[PDB]
Parts: structure tokens; C-alpha cells; sequence
């Protein structure tokens, strides 16, 4: 019953999902040993979603767990929940990706990929039913940009007509750890265009500004980067999960947020966003939870939604709420702020609501935009790209794997061709 | 004999039929559990086994399982036949041509078989009570693919069907536009009746009347049954003038197409209000002819009535009854066309409404349903076929539907279908 | 008066007869023990002896040991008498050969001799119950060792006989096809009412009816003996319309080789279900022509009907069965054969199906076996002959039949055969 | 009632076979004395199939124990249960084999053969019904591969109806411990593919690499590969000691398995196989069951399925279970792995069903291919042996044994016409 398989790449996608499972084995209620301790019949109803049963009552969640390097599988084997996967699904190399690319396409994840998967193959036969892969990684550094796009090719070949969702951390310019972001980037946007049906575009100045500007937090951490993620990553698939006023499918999302094919590039956020010292002053209902989720600050990719228009937004609310209220706000948002939405679509917001809330929230909302604005995102990398490219800067690292400086200039052009598109629209 | 085979198809429909089973266990004095403790008035909804136990004439068919894995578990697990309740693997997406043409093509079948065992299981047959979305893919798509069958294999029964369709400003899907117009062939060639209902329009009479400032889906699905019961309820009890289900059809419908009715109700009304006005006869009446209380967002002053059925139920007398239609004949600004000089068909029963005990709605002694043919529901047509018109342009969506196996020129299709009936509601007012 | 003799062969035949003489004991009311606590009901299927202990007329045979040892060391160890559970030393090994000219060939006149020694405690028996697989090598090849004896020692005697059969996609053995080609003579020549069954059919009917998801061969054994059970029904008990097992073969038999009847078993039903459903013999009726229900993967909509043997059992009455059958008439997608304008034989038998106590299956009021001569069954032989033809093209197994006495030439003769009645079959219904 | 005698041949045979006694000992509950300390009446049952009944109710094994030195039997004796056997069935030299297959089958065991040969009678005669021999060798060295195939020669020429049915470990070039194991073994296989029913073909390096990827063993001794074998050993021989839902003796498998006469060489496997620390993540249950048994890494020889097609397969099920799902899972695997399966055999699976699974398993399967994937095996001992013998490397020794150089030549043309045979039908 709409089985999801995950998987996880390179040290940002191990990371981020790793933290993804701490949060929805707290929503099913499963304890950090794989056994069940839960409240609710509602939490074990579609534990089948994203977990196997296995004997003696123990859960095993679907997850593949891919690196090119042992150190993030020991970090998370070890870590808060490590435990809990099938040690089988832990498949990496030992030297890395050397924050190249191409050695994650070419070399050193082309020779892992063929372990890689024969394990989607045993996870996804093991489905009652399939309806999606759920790929967690970044677009910067080697292992997740260029193995986790070769795999993304893999996997899109052989389940041609399956959902294929990835949330995809990726490049700006004022919070930056590599040299070579830009071409890893770039060479690896070039796979998402084409294979994914939904791209989540994650940017991590969106997320520390989610946390000096709205959670007022002094030292955010990458774990607390890592929650913000998976919030919205338990957010969109919420009602395959739970029983719902108005339930929406990951393909549900698909068909009312995709205009066009390769327009599926989108924007995340989530609501309430609170600091813990000012919970205490705030209503969570739908009103002050739609002023917040709609909010330029809530977003978490760069882009201004300000600097476009949306194309569609979809509101996964979630908890006990009016049809009525929900109806109404969704439409007040969008004609009162009419000229940041395309005048072409005559209504451009889905909504969902669900009946079960996250746990110690009266309310929630998850936030998807697709929006004219995410060209500017695609821009930056493609401009920081072109500086380093036009004196072929760093290639003999990317063309000594055996990679044409054509397939840069390939790359870089169908770059400009996504740009191109979501510009035409605007 | 009078039997009711009753459809309800995907989540609206489900949810729709969630309260339609409510109201009418409480109606007929059935338990949750199907028993009655202690005259065929539940033939038409009931099939009685020997053991005691009254299982509903009913379908529950969604292409995905959340809704209907909630009936299988909830207060009324215990009252359905585990195989009357039927569910898919796959969501359709609010995509019509995955209700229709690639995922409602397997469950059919199932679905149809399901459908032959209550029909083969009825002594005579009224007709089909068929409850859907008309923005859903399962709703638009499902429910077209069905029809399509019933309308060959049971062509001679009358199927009435009740519709949830896209309001003026509340919407909950980008594609709402193109499911509804792809729909428009079934309501036209495979339905005998078909009532439109609008979410936007209930919640306004929500507001108004209800007291109730923020409703729900539930407060919604308590008001669309209220109706269907009240359209049966000549079928299940006694009364003065009894309407029989193609007698009812015989004064809506003027011409074979023309066949959509607006349906309203009256009082609907708060239980804290419903104490300080006296709800008469007369004015239960003239509540029907208020723009206040039409279940869809269009003003029937911008049309001409063509034919009304007023079924009253509880507490009402013919006296009463021609005297209160003898001021709505008098009213200039209620106008019907200058070839149906009779106008109102009356029908008079003697079972009061019930009250859920859960609901927001006052124990009144009278009721009234009016069902009312009218031109004046074409502006709810020519609201969607202009936002099916802006994105059909542009070919907005239409990759997803060409994509699960639809020819491309089917739009064009139906959103020419759709101005043949909006042409046909304006050529007859004249 | 009224005695039959069951021959249980191979490990399918005794395991069936592990579960027939299950139900045999519980609808009689013997004990495992074979004691009686407190007619001649009885009588058909037991020997009484002065201790007041029952001795069932049946017949056990195994070429090797492991199955009758279960049977002499289980609960029935007590039921049967010592010398009639008979066992060789050496498997068949799922080649015919073995089980014909070579392994068997030592048994036969042991197992012969038990028959006589049944055969003469008869006064007027009234046939053999012959159960077997058609593709076991024992079950093949020593029935038809079996069957050309007993078809010049009682040639006058009525020789039912009831067969699990090759599926079309379910199969337990690679040379299955070359073992139930071979025994085709056996059927055509030395049997007088073949009742085909296959394991994939029950095995959906266990899947769709019951909702066992899973199921083992002791959920398939009690349906099957639940059919012979319903056969023999009214030769052991008081009816509206007892059936004689001659009487029987004379209004499904419209010619001599064209007695491989379809059967089929309603209500298949579970406690669960039971409830909700309507149980009327009009139902149960109409479940014995549902594809759904038949216990062979063929189409019945595929073929024309010859004859149809409805013998129903519990609480029904001729009015409701004319009254069902006249509702079978008028079905189109039922179609008889131009020259059988009767179609149906009837019996009616006052007693109710016995529930097996660990079972699925529920306590009914009623119950019906259909038993149905049908063009539609050529296909099960025309899948099993395409498979056949597969590996005689390569000589694929041959060397192993031919290493154990049999004539190279006999593939060739079985083939011919059987395509000599897939010709009768489809001759017949013009 | 359908006995075997078993026969164990050079330090291979003596190895496999005396791990072999210990666990259809711990199967029947029969203590390292030879006394019965067992729960169950169904392990009293069919003692006599590998047992003969004594005095006190002790019970000796119908083994036959034969060597050309005595250090075998030495190890065999001192061993965990070397008390059990008959001390006059173990039949022994002085003088070695010298990895030599013609001291086996010419000089040293041509002396021995007339005191082996006159046990297999006192064990045979006092059979009620012998079914067959069962003899453990391998075709690397000289006791078992030229010996043991003289012994095989002898039994089939004095019990022609009898199923003769061999183990035999046998050479592969990354997992070699001889320099003459070509040589012996061509020489070994020549006699094979004229006289047994069935060989099931068992290699050092697929049982290393069972070990190795599935297990997940820190150090696997022979000890441990000696059990993987002697697995599949009780395995196929289960249905004539237990009872079941299909039964399947030794000649219901062979005429089953065996299509043309000489296409007898069979690949085993077993299943379940877990290493220790993940027992905890997986369900028993035969749909997984099934999907590890038809994997290319649990067949025991180094052939990949993939390289050619099976014939037919059996599958030997043990334990509680249904025949809906056993027939439904045995299909699924031939029609969805279709380019796997000859397609002149409209089913190639065989299947079996005992009431009784291992002790401390709930379930196992024990599997046997017969594929056309075993011409590698075949091939590449070929290759090996034609290297030597181009330039007659070697066979000094066996030419010094009044061995011909004409009966290698016949020997590899041979094994040549074994290759052709399998190629064929691919
Ligand atoms: C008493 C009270 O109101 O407690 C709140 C709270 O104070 C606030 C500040 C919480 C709190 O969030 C944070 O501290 C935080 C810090 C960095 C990054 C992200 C969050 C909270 O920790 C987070 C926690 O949320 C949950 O437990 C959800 O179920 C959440 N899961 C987890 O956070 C989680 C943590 C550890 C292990 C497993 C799960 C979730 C969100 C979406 C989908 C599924 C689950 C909640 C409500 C609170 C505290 C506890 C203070 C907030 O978070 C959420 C998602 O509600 C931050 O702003 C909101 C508003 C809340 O008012
Ligand atoms: C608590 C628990 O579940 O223990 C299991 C266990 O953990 C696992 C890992 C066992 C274990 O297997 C091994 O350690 C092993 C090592 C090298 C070679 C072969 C096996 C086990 O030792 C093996 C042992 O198997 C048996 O006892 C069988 O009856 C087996 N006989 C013997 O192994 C045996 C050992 C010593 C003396 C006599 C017999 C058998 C196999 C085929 C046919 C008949 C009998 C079992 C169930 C287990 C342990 C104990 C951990 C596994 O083996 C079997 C045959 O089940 C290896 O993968 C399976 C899955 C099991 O879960
Ligand atoms: N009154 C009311 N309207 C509902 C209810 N549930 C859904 N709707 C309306 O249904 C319309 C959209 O149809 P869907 O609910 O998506 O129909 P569906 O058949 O389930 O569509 P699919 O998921 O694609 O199969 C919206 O405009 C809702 O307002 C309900 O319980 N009551
Ligand atoms: N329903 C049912 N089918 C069975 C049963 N046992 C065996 N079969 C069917 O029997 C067929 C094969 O025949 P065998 O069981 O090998 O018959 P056999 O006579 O014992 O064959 P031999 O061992 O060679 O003597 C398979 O297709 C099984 O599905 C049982 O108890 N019930
Ligand atoms: N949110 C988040 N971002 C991370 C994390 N670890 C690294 N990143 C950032 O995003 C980039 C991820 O690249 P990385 O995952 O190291 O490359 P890879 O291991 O080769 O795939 C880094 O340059 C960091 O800026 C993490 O735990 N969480
Ligand atoms: N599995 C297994 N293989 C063995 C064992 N002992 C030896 N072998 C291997 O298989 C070959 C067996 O040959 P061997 O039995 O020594 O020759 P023989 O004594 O003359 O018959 C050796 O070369 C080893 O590689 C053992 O205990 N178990
Ligand atoms: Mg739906
Ligand atoms: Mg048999």
C-alpha cells in the first residue's frame, strides 16, 4: 500500500536523513531498538509506508544508506537511532569522492553502483505496492551530486512509470565549504531536470536564516539544519500516512504542482516556526499558520519568492482544522498578493489537510512553492560557474576520471535552458 | 420492491455516504452494528437477512484505501459487507484519465460484479443513487467509467446523481477546471438527473443560517444527506401526495438534456434561533426562493424557472401548501417561463426530518426539499469553462492526461460538449 | 444395499481421503475410533461389525510408505482395518512407468484382493470412488493399473472417479504433462464419470470466498471431499428428490466418452462473511455459474452446457429451486447446447452440510453441488497438451519411461487419444 | 524401508562426511554414543534410512569410512563423533594416494577396493529396501577422485537399479592447494558422466565466498565450509526420513531433474543463510525465503547462474507453510527471471514439502539447480588440464601407475563432449 523506498547519499544526505528517521519513527511511535511503543492504532496502520515488518514484532525502515567513504555509515551506525536499519543496506566503498563529480559518476561510485542496486531491488520487490523513491543528498561536493544522479539514472530506468521525489541540498554563494561547488552543481542539475518528477531545492543560507531570523537560535548546528529538512520531508508524504479531510498522494502533489514537465524544481517550508521564549505569546490557527508558511523568511531556498511569481503552491495542512478556514485563507493569500502568482492559472493553490498533527503541535503546515523565482538560485551557480569554467579552472581533477570539458559546456547549456524556461513564465 | 442501489465514489463521495448511512440507520431505527430492536420502511435502503440484521444497498468504491480502511474500522465497520467496501493500490491523482483509462480499468470489474449481486438481490428497482466529486480524478474519472457500464447493462433504470462541484473562488486543486468539463459527457448522455452542489454556497449558508463561523466537511456532508433523504423519503414512509421517483423526474425535466436542477432546503436553521420564529408553511416556502439558500453559488433572479418540486415532509397540510405557492405566484421577481404555466409539482409526507443527535441543525416539525429547474445554473458553467479556458490555452496541465493514455482533441471535446449544454439552458427561457 | 467402495491412491488420493473420512465420520456421528454413541444411514460408506464398531469401505494404496504410515499412526489409526491402509517399499517417483509395469505390478493383486473382500460385505453395491492425481506417478500410472482390473472383474459397476489435475500455471513437477496424458486412456475407457479438479481454482476460491490468504492442501481437501459428501448425499439420507448414482450419470452423460463434468460447491463462505451475505437458494444458485466458482481454470461463458446436475442439500424446497433455475433460463450468457432443452436434473436432500470443526468453511442452512457437463473444459486439456507437446517434440524426459518397461510409442497413442477427445467435446456442441 | 549407504572417500569425503554424522545425528537426537536422547517419535521414525539398530538401542551409522593413509581415520575416530561408527567399516591403506588418481584408481586402492567392496555387501545385505549410495569425495587429489570413482564403477556394476548419487567437492583456479588437481580430476570426471544418477558439483571458492558475503564470517575454517555442504546433504534426502505436503524421494528428484541422461551435474544451495548479527532485521517467511535461494551468491559452486539457463530446478522446502505460497513463489521466480529458464520445459521447478525444518529453524530450503552455467566449471578445469598436457607436464607419475597417455587424451575428449552437451541446450 504506497510503499516508499529511501535512500541516502554522501555525508549531507546520510545526514539529513538520518535526522528524517529520528523524526518519523517519533511520529509511528518505533523506539531507536526497531520495536513498537506508540499511543496510537493510526501510527501502525501505514507503518508499511516507509518500514518493513520483520520477526518478533520489529520494524526495519527502507532505507538504502550510500557513501563512497566508511566514516559517514560509522557516524550514522553509531549515532541516536543507528541501529535501527538493515545492516545489510549500509553499502559504501572506502576511498571517496574527493569532492569530484566525476568520480562519482565514473569511477568510484560505477563500480559501487552495481551493489547499490541489487539492494533497491530487494527492498522494492519486497513492496506490496511501490509508489516512489524518496533520495536524500547535495548537489555540492562528489557523492551526492554525481553518485547520487547516477543512481537517480539507474533507478529511472528500471521503474520507469514510479514516482521519483529528491530533496537536494545544494550551492550559495554566502554559505560555502568547496572550491568546485559551482561545476558539481551544474554537471548535476543537468540529471534533475530529466530523471526526477519532484526536485525539493534545499539551500543551507535559507536554513541558517530560518534560524537566526525565526528561531533566534545562537549557534545553529548542522542538526539543527537537519530539522528543519525533515520536517517538510515528514510534511508532503503525511497523507499516505494518516487519515485526512482532503488526501494527497505524492502524485497528487505532482499533477496540480507540474505545469509543464521539467518545471518541478520546488521550494519547501514549514509552519509554526517559533523561538521556544515567544511560544508562550502565539495563536497556531490557520490564519497566523498561512501569514508565516506564505512569508519570504519561511522559505528554504534563497530565492525571494518576491523576485517571481508562483506557478503552484501546495498547503499540507495537518491537524484538527475547518474546511472553511483553510478554503479561505488559501484564497485570500492569493488576491491580496495577486501579482506574485501567474494570471494564467485561475486558482494557484492545492491544499490537503490532515486529521493527525505532529506530535506537540495543535497544527502544522508544510509549504511547497513552485515558483518563478527559484531561476535566481540557478543563476548564482551558473554565474559562479562561468568564471571558474572560462579559464578551465580545476578540470584535469574532473577530465583525468576521463570526463569531456564538452560535457561541462553541455551541462552549463542545459543549465541555461532550465533558467530559460522558468524566465519565459515570468 | 422500491429498492435504491446507492454509489458513493471516492472521497467525496465516501465521506458524502459516511452521512447519508448515518441519517439513515438513525432514520430507520438500525444500530451501527445493523441490528433493530423493538413495516418495510428500510426496504428501499436495506436488504434484511434472517439472522436480523439490515445490510445496507450500498457501494464504497475509491481508488486508493484511506478512506474507506476508515469505514472498515470506525462505528459503522460492523453495518457494511466487507466486499461492498472497495479499494484500489493506487491514488488517481485528481487526474481524470487515471480514473477512467489506466488505474479505475482494474477495480471495474470488481466494482460492476459487486453492483450485479445487489440488483439480482432486489424485488423491482427504483433506480441508482450515484454520489461523486466533480473535481476529483477518481470522482470525474471513476464515476464516468461506471456510468458507462450502467447506462448498458441497467439502460431502462433512472440514475440520479449528486455532485460536489468547483465554486467560484474556493477551489482545493489546479486541475478542478478539467476534470469537471472531461465529466460533462456523463452527466449529459449516462444521467437522468443530476444535482449540482457547491462547497462555497454551503458554507455560506453555514454562516448565515447554522450560526456555525468555521465549518468543516462534516457540517457540509449532514446538509448534502438531508436532501437525499428528503428526495427518498416519499419512496420509504407515508404521507398525503407521494412522490415516486420517476414522477419526480416527469415535473423536473422539460426537455431530454435539460435535466440539472438547483436543490435547496428549508429551515436550515440553528437550534438557538429556531425558537424565536414560528416555521410555517409559508415561510419555509419563501425560504426555497431566496438566493440566500440555493446550494450553488449562482442567483436564480438571473434566470427563469422552468419547473419546482416542493417536497414537503413532517407537519404540512394541502391547504397550507397552495396558499404559500399562490404568493410565490404572485412574487414578480420569481419568473418562469411562459410555456409551463402549472410551474410546481407538490409532494407531502408524513415523516418529519431527523435530527443526527451530533449535528448543528434544529428539530423542526416541517421540512421541505425544493428541487427546482431553473436557467439560471448556466453561470455555474460559464464560471468553469472560463477557468478551464485560460489553461487549456496554454496547455496547462495536459502532459499528465495525455501521459495515462487520453487523446489530446478529448478537451476540445468536452469543452465543446459543455457549450452545446450551456447553449441548450440559455435557448429555452425564451 | 447402497455400499461404495473408495479407492484412495497416491499421496493426493489418501490425503483427500484423510479429509472425506473426516467429514464421513462427523456427518454420522462415528468417532475416530470408529464407535457409534447414542438407521443405516451409515451403511453406504460403513461396514457395522457385532462390537458395535464401524469399519469404513475404503481402500488405502501407496507405493511407498510415508503417508499411510501418518494415516496408521494419527488419530483415524483406530478407524480402518489393518490390512486395507497398503503400502509398497519404492516410490513411483512421478513416472507412470513405474507406477504401471514395474512397481505397482507387485501391489495389485494385494490391493484386488481387499476389494473382493469389501466388494462381498456389499448387497447391491452401487460403485467405486476412485481418488487420485493425475499427475503423481501412483497416481497416474497404478490407477490405471488398478482401473483396467476392476473394469473386466465388476464391468457392470459404476466407476466415479475424482482427479487433481494440472493447472495451467501452478504445477509441482516437470513431467506432470506426460503423466495425465498417459492416463487419458484410463479415463476415456475404464471410468464411467470423471470429475476433474485443479489446485490453482481452489486455491482462488480459498482467496476470493474465505479470505484465507494463504492457504495449505488440508483447506483444499475439505472442499473436495465436501463435494463427494454432497454426491453421495443421496444415497445415505431422506430427501424431497433422492438421486440414484446411476440416475445421476443418466441425465449428465448425453454420450458415451463425454462424461468429464465440471463440479463446483456454494456457499464457499466463512463466519466473517456468513452475516452479511443472503444465503437464498436463488444466490446459490447463481454462485454455481459464476467463472469465480468453478474448481477448474476454464471459462464456462467459453463452451455451451450439456446437462447441469443441481443437488441441493439442507433447507430448500422445489418452488425456490424451479423459480432460481427459471431465473438461469433467462440469463443469455449462460448458454445451453440446442438439443438439451430440459438442461437440468435436480436432487433435494433434507440433510445440512457438516462443518469440520478446525474448517473455514461456515454452518449454512444450504448448500448446492453443481455438477456440469460442459464444451468449456476441452481448454483445461488444450493447455495440458500444448504443454505435452513442448517436451515429446524434444523427447525431453522419455528415457526414464522407456528405462521402466514402457513402449516409446504409447507418448504417441496417449496423444492421439486425447486429441480424439478434445475432437468429442467440440463436435458436440453444434 | 528406502535405505542408503553412505560412502566417504580421501581427507575431503572422510571431512564433509563426518560433519554430515553429526548433524543428521542432532536431527534424529541420537547422541555422540550411538543412543537416543531425541523429543520426537518422527525422529525414531526412518533411523533405519542412515542407520542400522543394536543392542541397547544403540544405533550405528551405514557409513563406510575409506583412505589410503590412516591419519583420516585417526582424526575421524578422536573426533566429535567419531565414536558412533562401526570400527570394521572403516576400511583403510598405509601408503598414501601422492595426489596421484592413478595410485587410487590402479595400485594402492586396487589393493583396497576387495576389503571396501565386501562391507558396501554386509551393509547392503543387511538393508530391508536399499534406495541408493550417497558418497562424499572430492576431484582434486588421488583417494577420493580416482578411488572414489573406482569404488563407483565397482557399486554400479553390482547394484545397476539403485540410485547412485555422489557429493563431490571439485577443482577452481583462485581457491587451489594442488598442482596435478586438473589432471585428477579430468580423469574423475570421465567416470561421473558414465555411472552416477546424480552429482551435485561443490566448490571451495563458492563455499569461501558464502562465507565471506552472507555470513559475514571473521575467519571461516574448512570446519565451517564442511557444514555449508553437509546442509544440503541432509537436505535432499529429507523427504524419505520426514513427513510432508509433497514428498520426494532421491528418484522423484532424478526424474524430475534430469532430462537427457548425462545432464546430471547439479549446483546445491541452502537457505536460510544470515550472518549472526543480523538475524534480528529479516522475516523468515518463503517469499524471502525464496529470493536468497535463487541468488547467484548462495549456489556452492563458482558458476553464475546468469551465464547460461537452468534446466530444472527443485526446491526442498522444510517447515510449516502454505502450498498456495510455495506454488505462487515458484512462479513468480520462472516467469519473472524467464530468460533464465530452458523455454522447451514449460515448468522447470520442482517442489517439496517436509512437515519437519531443521532444528532451530522455523523454515529451510534446500535448492538444486541443474544449469547450463555449469560448463564453466567443466571449461575452465579443461583449460587448466590442457596447459599440462600439451607439454606432458607431470604425467610421469601417472604413466609410472601403467596409466596410458592415450587415457588422458580420452579423458578430456570426454569432458569435452560433457562441455558440447550442456552448450547445446543453452
Ligand atoms: C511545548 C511546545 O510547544 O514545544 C514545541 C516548541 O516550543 C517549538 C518552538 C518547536 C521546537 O523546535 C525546535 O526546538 C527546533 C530547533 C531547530 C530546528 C527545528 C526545530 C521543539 O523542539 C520541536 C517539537 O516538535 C515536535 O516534537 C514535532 O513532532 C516534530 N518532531 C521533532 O521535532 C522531533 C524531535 C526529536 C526527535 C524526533 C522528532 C515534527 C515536525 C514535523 C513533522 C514531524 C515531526 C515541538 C512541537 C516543540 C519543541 C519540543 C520545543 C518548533 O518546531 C516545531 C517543528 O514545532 C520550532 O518552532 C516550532 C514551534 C514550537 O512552538
Ligand atoms: C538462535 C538462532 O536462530 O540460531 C541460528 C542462527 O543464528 C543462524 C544464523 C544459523 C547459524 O549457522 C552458522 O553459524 C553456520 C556457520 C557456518 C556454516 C553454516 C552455518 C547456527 O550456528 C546454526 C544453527 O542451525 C542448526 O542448528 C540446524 O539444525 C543445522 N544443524 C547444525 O547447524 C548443527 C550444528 C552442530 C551440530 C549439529 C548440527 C542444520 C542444517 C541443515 C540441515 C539440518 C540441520 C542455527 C539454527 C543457528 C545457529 C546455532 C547460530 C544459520 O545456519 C542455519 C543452518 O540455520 C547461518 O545462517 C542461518 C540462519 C540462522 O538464524
Ligand atoms: N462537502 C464535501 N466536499 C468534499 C468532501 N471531500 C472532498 N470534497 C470536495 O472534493 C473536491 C475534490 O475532489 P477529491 O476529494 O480530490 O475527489 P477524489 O475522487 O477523492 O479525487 P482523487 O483523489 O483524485 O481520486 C474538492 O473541491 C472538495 O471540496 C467532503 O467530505 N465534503
Ligand atoms: N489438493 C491437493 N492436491 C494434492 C495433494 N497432495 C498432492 N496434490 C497434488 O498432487 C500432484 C502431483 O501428484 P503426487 O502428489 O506427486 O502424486 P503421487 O501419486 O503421490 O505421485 P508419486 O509420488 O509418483 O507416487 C500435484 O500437482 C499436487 O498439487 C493434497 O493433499 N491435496
Ligand atoms: N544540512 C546539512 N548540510 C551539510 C551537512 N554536511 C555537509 N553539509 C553542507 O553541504 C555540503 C555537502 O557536501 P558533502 O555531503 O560533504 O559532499 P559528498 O559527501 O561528497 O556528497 C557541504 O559543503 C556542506 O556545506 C549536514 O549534516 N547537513
Ligand atoms: N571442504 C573441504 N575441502 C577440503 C578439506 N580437506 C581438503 N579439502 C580441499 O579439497 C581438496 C581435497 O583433496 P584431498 O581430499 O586432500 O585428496 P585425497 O585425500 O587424495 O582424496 C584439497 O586440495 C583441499 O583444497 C576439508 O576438510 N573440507
Ligand atoms: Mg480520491
Ligand atoms: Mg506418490
Amino acid at each position: 500500500m504506497r510503499e516508499i523506498v529511501h535512500i541516502q547519499a554522501g555525508q549531507c544526505g546520510n545526514q539529513i536523513g538520518a535526522k528524517f528517521w529520528e523524526v518519523i519513527s517519533d511520529e509511528h511511535g518505533i523506539d531507536p531498538t526497531g520495536s513498537y511503543h506508540g499511543d496510537s492504532d493510526l501510527q501502525l496502520e501505514r507503518i508499511n509506508v516507509y518500514y518493513n515488518e520483520a520477526a518478533g514484532n520489529k520494524y526495519v525502515p527502507r532505507a538504502i544508506l550510500v557513501d563512497l567513504e566508511p566514516g559517514t555509515m560509522d557516524s550514522v551506525r553509531s549515532g541516536p537511532f543507528g541501529q535501527i536499519f538493515r545492516p545489510d543496506n549500509f553499502v559504501f566503498g572506502q576511498s571517496g569522492a574527493g569532492n569530484n563529480w566525476a568520480k562519482g559518476h565514473y569511477t568510484e561510485g560505477a563500480e559501487l553502483v552495481d551493489s547499490v542496486l541489487d539492494v533497491v531491488r530487494k527492498e522494492s520487490e519486497s513492496c506490496d505496492c511501490l509508489q516512489g523513491f524518496q533520495l536524500t543528498h547535495s548537489l555540492g561536493g562528489g557523492t551526492g551530486s554525481g553518485m547520487g544522479t547516477l543512481l537517480i539514472s539507474k533507478i529511472r530506468e528500471e521503474y520507469p512509470d514510479r514516482i521519483m521525489n529528491t530533496f537536494s541540498v545544494m550551492p550559495s554563494p554566502k554559505v560555502s565549504d568547496t572550491v568546485v561547488e559551482p561545476y558539481n552543481a551544474t554537471l548535476s542539475v543537468h540529471q534533475l531536470v530529466e530523471n526526477t518528477d519532484e526536485t525539493y531545492s534545499i539551500d543551507n543560507e535559507a536554513l541558517y536564516d530560518i534560524c537566526f531570523r525565526t528561531l533566534k537560535l545562537t549557534t545553529p548546528t548542522y542538526g539543527d539544519l537537519n530539522h528543519l529538512v525533515s520536517a517538510t520531508m515528514s510534511g508532503v508524504t503525511t497523507c499516505l500516512r494518516f487519515p485526512g479531510q482532503l488526501n494527497a498522494d505524492l502524485r497528487k502533489l505532482a499533477v496540480n504542482m507540474v505545469p509543464f514537465p521539467r518545471l518541478h524544481f520546488f521550494m519547501p517550508g514549514f509552519a509554526p516556526l517559533t523561538s521556544r521564549g515567544s511560544q508562550q505569546y502565539r495563536a497556531l490557527t490557520v490564519p497566523e499558520l498561512t501569514q508565516q508558511m506564505f512569508d519570504s523568511k519561511n522559505m528554504m531556498a534563497a530565492c525571494d519568492p518576491r523576485h517571481g511569481r508562483y506557478l503552484t503552491v501546495a498547503a499540507i495542512f495537518r491537524g484538527r482544522m475547518s474546511m472553511k478556514e483553510v478554503d479561505e485563507q488559501m484564497l485570500n493569500v492569493q488576491n491580496k498578493n495577486s501579482s506574485y502568482f501567474v494570471e494564467w492559472i485561475p486558482n494557484n493553490v492545492k491544499t490537503a489537510v490532515c486529521d493527525i498533527p505532529p506530535r506537540g503541535l495543535k497544527m502544522s503546515a508544510t509549504f511547497i512553492g513552485n515558483s518563478t523565482a527559484i531561476q535566481e538560485l540557478f543563476k548564482r551557480i551558473s554565474e559562479q560557474f562561468t568564471a571558474m569554467f572560462r579559464r578551465k579552472a580545476f578540470l584535469h581533477w574532473y577530465t583525468g576520471e576521463g570526463m569531456d570539458e564538452m560535457e561541462f559546456t553541455e551541462a552549463e547549456s542545459n543549465m541555461n535552458d532550465l533558467v530559460s524556461e522558468y524566465q519565459q513564465y515570468q | 420492491m422500491r429498492e435504491c442501489i446507492s454509489i458513493h465514489v471516492g472521497q467525496a463521495g465516501v465521506q458524502i455516504g459516511n452521512a447519508c448511512w448515518e441519517l439513515y440507520c438513525l432514520e430507520h431505527g438500525i444500530q451501527p452494528d445493523g441490528q433493530m430492536p423493538s413495516d418495510d420502511s428500510f426496504n428501499t435502503f436495506f436488504s434484511e437477512t434472517g439472522a436480523g440484521k439490515h445490510v445496507p444497498r450500498a457501494v464504497f468504491v475509491d481508488l486508493e484505501p484511506t478512506v474507506i480502511d476508515e469505514v472498515r474500522t470506525g462505528t459503522y465497520r460492523q453495518l457494511f459487507h466487507p466486499e461492498q467496501l472497495i479499494t484500489g493500490k493506487e491514488d488517481a491523482a485528481n487526474n481524470y484519465a487515471r480514473g477512467h483509462y489506466t488505474i479505475g480499468k482494474e477495480i471495474i470489474d470488481l466494482v460492476l460484479d459487486r453492483i450485479r449481486k445487489l440488483a439480482d438481490q432486489c424485488t423491482g428497482l427504483q433506480g441508482f443513487l450515484v454520489f461523486h466529486s466533480f473535481g476529483g480524478g477518481t470522482g470525474s474519472g471513476f464515476t464516468s467509467l461506471l456510468m458507462e457500464r450502467l447506462s448498458v447493462d441497467y439502460g431502462k433504470k433512472s440514475k440520479l446523481e449528486f455532485s460536489i462541484y468547483p465554486a467560484p473562488q474556493v477551489s482545493t486543486a489546479v486541475v478542478e477546471p478539467y476534470n469537471s468539463i472531461l465529466t460533462t459527457h456523463t452527466t449529459l448522455e449516462h444521467s437522468d438527473c443530476a444535482f449540482m452542489v457547491d462547497n462555497e454556497a454551503i458554507y455560506d449558508i453555514c454562516r448565515r443560517n447554522l450560526d456555525i463561523e468555521r465549518p468543516t466537511y462534516t457540517n457540509l456532508n449532514r446538509l448534502i444527506s438531508q436532501i437525499v433523504s428528503s428526495i427518498t423519503a416519499s419512496l420509504r414512509f407515508d404521507g398525503a401526495l407521494n412522490v415516486d421517483l420517476t414522477e419526480f423526474q416527469t415535473n423536473l425535466v422539460p426537455y431530454p438534456r435539460i435535466h440539472f436542477p438547483l436543490a435547496t432546503y428549508a429551515p436550515v436553521i440553528s437550534a438557538e434561533k429556531a425558537y424565536h420564529e414560528q416555521l410555517s408553511v409559508a415561510e419555509i416556502t419563501n425560504a426555497c426562493f431566496e438566493p440566500a439558500n440555493q446550494m450553488v453559488k449562482c442567483d436564480p433572479r438571473h434566470g427563469k424557472y422552468m419547473a419546482c418540486c416542493l417536497l414537503y415532509r413532517g407537519d404540512v397540510v394541502p391547504k397550507d401548501v397552495n396558499a404559500a405557492i399562490a404568493t410565490i405566484k404572485t412574487k414578480r421577481s420569481i419568473q418562469f417561463v411562459d410555456w409551463c404555466p402549472t410551474g410546481f409539482k407538490v409532494g407531502i409526507n408524513y415523516q418529519p426530518p431527523t435530527v443526527v443527535p451530533g449535528g448543528d441543525l434544529a428539530k423542526v416539525q416541517r421540512a421541505v426539499c425544493m428541487l427546482s429547474n431553473t436557467t439560471a445554473i448556466a453561470e455555474a458553467w460559464a464560471r468553469l469553462d472560463h477557468k478551464f479556458d485560460l489553461m487549456y490555452a496554454k496547455r496547462a496541465f495536459v502532459h499528465w492526461y495525455v501521459g495515462e493514455g487520453m487523446e489530446e482533441g478529448e478537451f476540445s471535446e468536452a469543452r465543446e460538449d459543455m457549450a452545446a449544454l450551456e447553449k441548450d439552458y440559455e435557448e429555452v427561457g425564451v
